[PDB]
């Protein structure tokens, strides 16, 4: 059994969970926004 | 087996001034969307004084939304991450 696809799991770090995909690609994709 | 001094050149002349016909292309370069590069940055273990920064007003405005995503051809990342190595 993998273990990809589920997100981080360490608030520990500092505060907000790791993940891998928040601001960083949520705004990559915002771009599809239609001026 | 030659005057040497043969001065010309290819008759061929053709200019051909296609416009930027980009259409089903096959160059080298995958198709990755936004950590996916997060892949590409591990997978070299070199690293030295690269910038985060650059990468994401270079890499957030060649986006392409797609429903695949957001997609963005290796050679912009490849060429953005090579233009910030020092």
């Amino acid at each position: 059994n993998l273990d990809s696809n589920m997100f981080s799991n360490d608030f520990n770090f500092e505060n907000q969970f790791d993940e891998q995909v928040s601001e960083f690609c949520s705004k990559m994709n915002q771009v599809c926004g239609t001026r | 087996n030659g005057s040497s001094l043969q001065n010309a050149d290819k008759i061929n002349n053709g200019n051909d001034n296609d416009n930027d016909n980009d259409v089903v292309p096959s160059k080298e370069g995958s198709l990755l969307r936004c950590s996916e590069i997060w892949d590409r940055i591990t997978t070299h273990p070199k690293y030295s004084d690269i910038d985060v920064d650059g990468l994401c007003s270079e890499l957030m405005a060649k986006a392409k939304c797609s429903e695949r995503g957001v997609v963005i051809n290796a050679e912009d990342v490849q060429l953005a991450l090579n233009k910030h190595m020092n």
